[PDB]
């Protein structure tokens, strides 16, 4: 099983300075050697064999070099310690003892499996113990994707190796919006080219006025041209010299490991596009190619041991069975209920297709708690041939509390879902024992269809036995060729231009949001015009819901339409992968759309949801898991966050096997980056252990005493070696060097978060940032903050493309474990309470503070930036419905950039607690913020600055209302995550009320200004141009 | 015009809660001029619209009905068989049944009882949230101790293999030292075996003590799970009652 906690020993957080280790020699002797806490295994071995001569039978002992230590780790594994440079405290031992044996077996493979296992958080050998054929087949079959990606990584070597490790961070399109192009001086960009110049190795610089659409090679070409102007070289001589520097030098962003390798326009890069928007001169460096390729080693992929082993292991089609479906519920082992409160228990069953039930739910006869015996055949209203490929059985032992008599309250106790068809298209048959899972927090529904399929690994849980039908044959699902034959016959038995009103009705349905009320007449209208829907391909998610999935005639006809359906946008394809569409052909079409059209920018952006979508999939081996792993192994930026999103949920036993097997395939083929990820994992494990001591052991201690303990533990060499010289988990381009322990401190915020400061070891750190500060926090779940900040970045990106400079600050946030995560520190930022405390305080204190920091010409830029950022957050916070804002969670930068921190909750979270139906305005625009926007005025609302701010808010509100389908699907893809704020589709309906999708576009503008007027007691006003919208 | 089956302006969230876990035939009408029926069929809430044109109603053209009440009463007696769905309107959810929850008549007494139910719901929710945290940490600690028991088994197996290793080597050398006449050396091999066997007893006792704590924590987990499954039906009923008292003050007020 995975490790219990990041401690050094079982029931002990830190070993004392000296500790007795019970070393067991190969001659049957036991030596109690006193080892220091942070001593290497080579030093322990050298001192052990010196003492071994004193103990009996020392002549049988061989040379100390021909031996390695082996011991039981906290994950109940007999780990072999080949890397003898590791310290005693960093070995994760269960008890203080070390057995001595000769190295045996494949040394290279055992080291690699230890490295893979350390990154996952569980041993690799536990997957070999799993008897499930699907798990063993997934490990063997997924290796083709591993070698497919690795072959192309060393095809155009050394360039292809650099493209994987340092991919080009670029936008999804080279076209620039109107506000960005006007900032460039007549379609040109000014850039400083910094370079360390031999022999003295000095930092030289020179200004360059070049075109914005120049590729990285064209930037190098113009840099040589300007430098050779004084020399007066010939046209051909210059062109020959340019070709040498182009083929031997490449550009790099100063202060971070971000390179410009692929031929993309300079302005398309995120660092350049941000510099144009902010009005900053970019800083680049011409790094020599030889220096970069020498640091990048060759990544090898050795086939695993389980792949080279010998395999351990009449048919009737589904449409041949003429009987109805029936499933027998036999018995449950035990149920945890009070006899005095609960009257009786029963197994509620249901056949589902993702979310919609295929037939009416059938329950077992009510039996008492002491005797859970049923042995009843439950007949469902569904013909076996009509069952679709994604058919599932959802069941749970429900209770009944008939104490009131008039009303009997039913509640679930333990749930479990079974895939009716296995990974090899075989319908389930015979007996089956299923261990049930606990009911998720807040779930009141008697069944959990969203939940994962399969038995619970923890066998000390209620075990329910079942018995499926046996028709004296192995029942398989029909082939695609058989399905296509039935579809042609269905069309033939039924049997050109279409009316304009019908075309306009179809156009209107496609533009509606995913959770819009689709009528039964509209379903018949969509199904009748199914072949006409090829001209408008965006209507496929609406057409699929209208298909009667509990009927083989309508399913087969839909399969043929999906096969030859035109391609759709990547944002539209994500909709077809949530819990509502589990059909393999629908999911396959969506994955095919993302393979061709989804760019690496959008894949990195919507990666949080795509990892959660893997949980809705019925089987381990599927087209989506192959696509995501292929992109993770060909791009290190995608691969890094892909690793951390899967690592964070390893504690959750519902996904431990699925995510653990996927991480094994990733770590085996990622190559050199596995060693870099192990350095990050080991650094995060020490931070978890260090915070656990300050919460349990030093709980009732003073801040001065805790700070003394914090510095003393960090100064030790074991902690210094692990937390210095490793890549930042919030951004792999940024790297963390030597720690600045004088700046590290325990913060006074909730759950005492630890402030950490690292020196940027990049040669040109002074140009971007010297201090890489990161707040480590253990206690609160930062999955909600991750989703909120990700959605803020998407809202910002949509506004920027439309021509809106509403500068948002989606700071880095990443969950790395069970309520463990990291938060990026925004430099030169303070809370409203901190600004007010500097100065008793007046409403003009925030404005006076900004006047002191920004003096002269930079005052107008600060007010503009404050208004632009404030308008964005006023709209973003209202739509999402984040926790109520206050002075301690609103921050403002020195330059005037306003941003929100500590989101915690979203949507109508407080509705279930209080019971008041109302769309709140979390960020209330108080007089303090209005005085800053209005540049110091008594009548703040009656100003041109406030009128421009109003326009900024209405522009951003309609921008999100236009792309509302994307935001609804992003939340729908996070339902299975297991977060308390997002569990059922009723929680998503809050954003529908704020965006006013049911009402017209003019009514949405009238609604938004009314919501602002109610919160701010007047100020906002209507315009005459609103009536001219198309309704 | 008004009827128990007609509810008026109702949100989609409330519609799903009325039809949740109901038999085929349950239905309700709500305002979208036009009105939308919601009939249950195969565990799904099927939405069937009622169009209005020149004083005529119906699900689809031709419109052969004078009023909405006539359309509902016609399909209540006769089966649908317009679409091809073999079901009919049978169980109408009523508005007067919800009124019996709020038994008080005057506005002051409704507000007095709401303050009591809201205070009781906050106390019950605080109890449920603290009991859920106890349930979660107990489940995690049981998993931590279960992993530790497996590690103790492998730890004992290695020390038992060390005893077996010493037994194999010692039998050859015990004759060599006895025939030589080196009783001082024989006592050292025997003392080292007793030292190793004493450590085995201490590790077995450590595993036995953690097995008793795991057994005790499993019984505590069962009692916390029993309490969690008993507080949930009381919490959701107390919340539903509070929502009815809030809806009573909304309907008996200015709008
Ligand atoms: C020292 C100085 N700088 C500072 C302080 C806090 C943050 C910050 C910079 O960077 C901006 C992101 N940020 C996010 C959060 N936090 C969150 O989101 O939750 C609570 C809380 C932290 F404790 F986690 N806190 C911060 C100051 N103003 O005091
Ligand atoms: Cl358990």
């Amino acid at each position: 099983p995975p490790r219990p906690s990041s401690g050094e020993l079982w029931g002990i957080h830190l070993m004392p300075p000296r500790i007795l280790v019970e070393c067991l020699l190969p001659n049957g002797m036991i030596v109690t050697l006193e080892c220091l806490r942070e001593a290497t295994l080579i030093t322990i071995k050298h001192e052990l064999f010196k003492e071994a001569r004193k103990y009996p039978l020392h002549q049988l002992l061989q040379d100390e070099s021909s031996y390695i230590f082996v011991s039981v780790t906290q994950e109940a594994e007999r780990e072999e310690f080949f890397d003898e440079t590791r310290r005693l405290c960093d070995l994760r031992l269960f008890q203080p003892f070390l057995k001595v044996i000769e190295p045996v077996g494949n040394r290279e493979e055992k080291i690699l499996n230890r490295e893979i296992g350390f990154a996952i958080g569980m041993p690799v050998c536990e997957f070999d113990m799993v008897k499930d054929p699907e798990v063993q087949d997934f490990r063997r079959n997924i290796l083709n994707v591993c070698k497919e990606a690795v072959d192309l990584r060393d095809l155009n070597s050394p360039h292809s190796r650099a493209m994987y490790v340092y991919p080009p961070n670029v936008e999804s399109s080279p076209e620039l919006p109107k506000h960005i192009y006007n900032k460039l001086d007549k379609g040109q960009i000014i850039v400083v080219i910094w370079v360390i110049v031999s022999p003295n190795n000095d930092k030289q610089k020179y200004t360059l006025k070049i075109n914005h659409d120049c590729v990285p090679e064209q930037v190098i070409a113009e840099a040589i041209r300007k430098k050779t102007r004084s020399m007066l070289l010939s046209s051909e001589q210059l062109k020959l010299c340019v070709l040498e520097y182009q083929g031997k030098y490449i550009l790099k962003v100063c202060g971070c490991d971000e390179y410009f390798l692929e031929k993309y326009p300079l302005s398309q890069y995120k660092y350049i596009r941000s510099c144009i928007m902010l009005g900053r001169m970019p800083n680049l460096m011409l790094m020599a190619k030889e220096s970069l390729y020498s640091q990048l080693p060759m990544d090898c992929f050795t086939m695993p041991s389980y792949s080279r082993r010998i395999s351990t292991a009449s048919t009737k089609s589904l449409w041949v069975i003429n009987s109805a479906l029936r499933i027998k519920i036999l018995c449950a082992t035990y149920v945890n209920v009070n006899i005095r409160d609960i009257d009786k228990i029963y197994v509620r069953t249901g056949i589902y297709h993702g979310g919609e039930p295929l037939c009416d739910n059938v329950n077992t006869q009510r039996v008492p708690c002491s005797n859970p015996r049923w042995n009843e055949w439950l007949n469902y209203d569904i013909y076996i041939p009509d069952l679709p490929r994604a058919a599932r059985l959802c069941l749970s032992i429900c209770s009944v509390k008939g104490r009131k008599g008039a009303k009997e309250e039913h509640c679930p106790l333990a749930w479990g879902n079974i895939n009716l068809f296995d990974y090899t298209d075989t319908l389930v048959s015979g007996k089956m024992a299923l261990n049930l899972w606990p009911v998720p927090h807040g779930l009141e529904d008697l069944l959990n269809p969203i939940g994962v399929t399969g038995s619970n690994p923890n066998k000390e849980t209620p075990c329910l036995e079942l018995e499926f039908d046996w028709f004296s044959s192995v029942v398989k699902f029909p082939d695609m060729s058989v399905i296509e034959e039935h579809a042609n016959w269905s069309v033939s038995r039924e049997a050109n231009e279409l009316r304009e009103n019908d075309k306009e009705q179809l156009k209107a349905i496609s533009t509606r949001d995913p959770l819009s009320e689709i009528t039964e007449q509209e379903k018949d209208f969509l199904w009748s015009h199914r072949h006409y829907c090829v001209t408008i391909p965006e209507i496929l998610p609406k057409l699929l819901l209208s298909v009667k999935w509990n009927s083989r005639d309508e399913v087969a006809q839909m399969y043929c339409l999906v096969k030859d359906w035109p391609p759709i946008k990547p944002e539209q394809a994500m909709e077809l992968l949530d819990c509502n569409y589990p059909d393999p052909m629908v999911r396959g079409f969506a994955v095919r759309c993302l393979e061709k059209y989804l760019t690496d920018d959008k894949l990195s952006q919507y990666l949080i949801q795509l990892v959660q979508v893997l949980k809705y999939e019925q089987y381990l081996d599927n087209l989506l898991v192959r696509f995501l792993l292929k992109k993770a192994l060909t791009n290190q930026r995608i691969g890094h966050f892909f690793f951390w999103h899967l690592k964070s949920e390893m504690h959750n036993k519902t996904v431990s096997q699925r995510f653990g097997l996927l991480l094994e395939s990733y770590c085996r083929a990622c190559g050199m980056y596995l060693k870099h990820l192990n350095r990050q994992v080991e650094a995060m494990e020490k931070l978890i252990n260090l915070t656990d001591i300050l919460k349990q052991e030093k709980k009732d201690e003073t801040q001065k005493v805790q700070m003394k303990f914090l510095v003393e533990q960090m100064r030790r060499p074991d902690f210094m070696d692990a937390l210095q010289g490793f890549l930042s988990p919030l951004n792999p381009a940024h790297q963390l060097g030597n720690l600045r322990l004088e700046e590290c401190r325990i913060m006074s915020s909730a759950k005492r978060p630890l402030w950490l400061n690292w020196e940027n070891p990049d040669i040109m750190s002074e140009l971007l940032f010297q201090n890489n500060e990161i707040i480590f926090k253990n206690g609160d779940d930062l999955r909600q903050d991750m989703l909120t900040l990700q959605i803020i970045r998407i809202m910002e990106n949509i506004w920027q493309n439309q021509g809106l400079d509403l500068r948002m600050l989606p700071y880095g946030c990443l969950s790395i474990g069970d309520c463990v995560g990291l938060i990026e520190v925004v430099r030169n930022s303070h809370t409203i309470m901190q600004i007010q405390c500097k100065g008793q305080f007046n409403s003009h204190t925030l404005h006076q503070w900004l006047k002191d920091k920004n003096k002269g010409e930079i005052y107008d830029a600060a007010i503009d930036l404050f208004t632009r950022s404030c308008a964005g957050y006023c709209v973003a916070t209202f739509i999402l419905g984040i926790g109520d804002r206050h002075n301690s969670n609103i921050m403002v930068k020195d330059d005037g950039q306003l941003f929100h921190i500590d989101f915690g909750h979203f949507l109508d979270h407080k509705k279930k607690k209080f019971g008041y139906k109302r769309e709140r305005v979390p960020f209330v625009l108080t007089q303090d913020f209005l005085i800053v926007i209005s540049k110091g005025a008594q009548e703040c609302t009656k100003t041109r600055e406030f009128e421009r701010f109003q326009e900024m808010c209405y522009k951003a509100y309609l921008a999100i209302r236009q792309h509302a389908n994307l935001f609804i699907n992003l939340f729908s893809m996070m339902l299975g995550s297991g977060m308390p704020e997002l569990q059922s589709f009723d929680d998503i309906a809050y954003i529908r009320k704020t965006l006013a999708l049911d009402k017209t576009e003019q009514e949405a503008l009238e609604y938004f200004m009314k919501q602002m007027n109610d919160a701010h007691h007047g100020g906002w006003t209507t315009k005459m141009d609103w009536i001219f919208h198309e309704i | 015009q008004d009827a128990e089956w007609y509810w008026g302006d109702i949100s989609r969230e409330e519609v799903n809660e009325k039809l949740r876990d109901t038999a085929d035939g349950t239905f309700l009408v709500r305002d979208a001029g036009d009105y939308t029926l919601t009939l249950r069929k195969g565990g799904n809430n099927k939405l069937i619209k009622i169009f209005h044109r020149d004083g005529k109603y119906g699900f689809s053209d031709p419109l052969t009905f004078s009023s909405v009440v006539e359309l509902i009463n016609h399909y209540r007696n006769e089966s649908l068989a317009n679409p091809k769905l073999d079901v009919k309107l049978l169980y109408p959810v009523s508005k007067y049944q919800q009124d019996q929850v709020v038994k008080e008549d005057n506005i002051e007494a409704v507000g007095k009882k709401l303050h009591e139910y809201n205070t009781q719901f906050q106390e019950k929710s605080r109890e449920y949230d603290r009991l859920y945290e106890e349930y979660t940490r107990t489940s995690q600690e049981i998993q931590m101790k279960r992993t530790a028991i497996e590690a103790f088994n492998e730890t004992i197996k290695i020390f038992e293999e060390q005893c077996q290793t010493q037994e194999r080597y010692s039998k050859e050398y015990i004759e060599k030292f006895k025939r030589e006449g080196n009783e001082k050396e024989i006592q050292r091999i025997m003392h080292n075996y007793d030292k190793l066997k004493s450590r085995i007893s201490e590790i077995i006792d450590s595993r036995r003590r953690l097995e008793e704590d795991l057994k005790k924590q499993a019984a505590e987990y069962r009692e916390i799970d029993k309490r969690m499954n008993s507080i949930k039906p009381d919490l959701i009923q107390l919340r539903k009652t509070r929502d009815q008292y809030l809806m009573w003050l909304t309907q008996k007020g200015v709008r």
